[PDB]
């Protein structure tokens, strides 16, 4: 139910990464804005060209998220629990969140009820290992930013309205 | 030289029938796999299952891409070998050969063994037939858009005799 960086094929990051102070109280949902996916298969190359984008062309250091979910209900460990994601573009932030990045483009278009259901999951598996504080705050990149048009995912978002932890 | 075959680094046969060659051929395209490397058999023999799924399963191609990989542990794995057309470099991979380093080789050079693995390699291919004597010699670079086989390895091949900018 997890891909490792290593089955999808991931560069080694570019220089050292720093570690969150854990556990956070935040934890951010953001599109990817790529083609969606609904097999192992595609979402590895889904995430492997997602990661040469955020290097090459953002000049990040690595994918800028800490997990990514596919419509294939996998979760592809990005960055990991422990190191600082470059999801906000703010240190503010970033230095005080975990990032789930979902795969595809979510304007109009809902997740998979895959994505949804493993995303409970992920969120619970944080609080167990100590990532993720038992009274967290799960937000949309949107609602922290509004004027970012990249992190607009409207049909996403509303698929998580109604949850006890969404703010 | 060890050169390990498909079968012996546990990977898969080709979907189908490959076109074949003409031999020999005077091209080689040098390329990284932008990937983790690697310093065992073991290991080594993990990078290039996950290669040949990623050409095969994600791209959907007929069999891993390269013709030959050279992992850091100084081994040579055997992908679509010296007599079949690759799916490396786009335009280039009729008449040439297509040799991944095992590795990302941005801002780290790649290793003593590796490197002396990719000069027998080439050695044999010439001692063989399977190339020219004068073959060219390119970074992936030089054919199509990209970072491959990296800076640090780029600036390695450019000081081999057979390299071409032409
Ligand atoms: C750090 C780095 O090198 N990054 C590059 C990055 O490198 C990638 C990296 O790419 C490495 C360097 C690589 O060596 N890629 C080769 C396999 C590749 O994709 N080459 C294509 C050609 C592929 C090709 O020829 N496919 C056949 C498929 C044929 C299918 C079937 N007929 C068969 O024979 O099986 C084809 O189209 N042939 C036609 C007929 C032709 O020759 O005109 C090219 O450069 O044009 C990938 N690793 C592997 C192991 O594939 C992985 O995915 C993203 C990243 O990590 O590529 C992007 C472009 O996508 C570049 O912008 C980046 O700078
Ligand atoms: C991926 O996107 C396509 C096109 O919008 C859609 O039809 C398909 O159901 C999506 N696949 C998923 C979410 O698994
Ligand atoms: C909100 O979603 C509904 C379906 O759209 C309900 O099924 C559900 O009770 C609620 N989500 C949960 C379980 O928090």
């Amino acid at each position: 139910d997890f891909v490792e960086r290593q089955q999808w094929l991931a560069q080694p990051p570019q220089k050292e990464i720093p570690d969150l102070e854990l556990p956070v109280g935040l934890v951010i949902a953001l599109p990817t804005n790529s083609e969606n996916c609904s097999t192992q298969a595609i979402c590895v190359l889904r995430v492997r060209l997602l990661q040469t984008y955020d290097i090459e062309s953002s000049q990040k250091c690595d994918i800028a998220y800490n997990f990514l979910i596919g419509g294939d209900g996998n979760v592809y460990v990005g960055r990991g629990w422990n190191k600082m994601g470059a999801h906000m573009n703010n240190i503010n932030y970033d230095s005080q969140s975990l990032s789930f990045a979902y795969i595809g483009s979510f304007k109009t278009i809902q997740p998979s009820a895959k994505q949804l259901s493993v995303t409970r999951l992920l969120l619970e598996r944080g609080v167990k290992l100590g990532k993720i504080a038992p009274s967290y705050r799960f937000t949309a990149s949107s609602k922290l930013m509004p004027s970012v048009t990249d992190f607009k995912a409207d049909a996403l978002y509303a698929s998580f309205a109604n949850w006890t932890h969404w703010s | 030289m060890v050169i390990l075959k498909v079968a012996e680094w546990g990977g898969r046969p080709a979907k189908r029938m490959l076109d074949a060659q003409q031999l020999p051929i005077n091209r080689v395209v040098i390329s990284h796999t932008a990937a983790e490397g690697c310093e065992s058999r073991e290991v080594c023999s993990a990078r290039v299952n996950v290669v040949q799924s990623f050409h095969m399963d994600s791209w959907g191609w007929d069999h891993i891409g390269y013709n030959f990989l050279v992992g850091g542990d100084g081994r040579v794995y055997e992908g679509r070998g010296w007599d079949y057309v690759g799916a490396h470099t786009k335009g280039y991979n009729r008449g040439s050969i297509g040799i991944s380093f095992i590795g990302t080789f941005t801002t780290r050079k790649p290793n003593e063994r590796q490197l002396e693995a990719c000069q027998l390699l080439l050695q044999e291919g010439v001692r063989l037939k399977k190339l020219t004597t004068n073959y060219r010699l390119y970074g992936h670079r030089q054919l199509s858009a990209t970072e491959s086989p990296g800076e640090e390895l780029y600036k390695i091949i450019k000081k081999w005799p057979h390299w071409s900018h032409e």
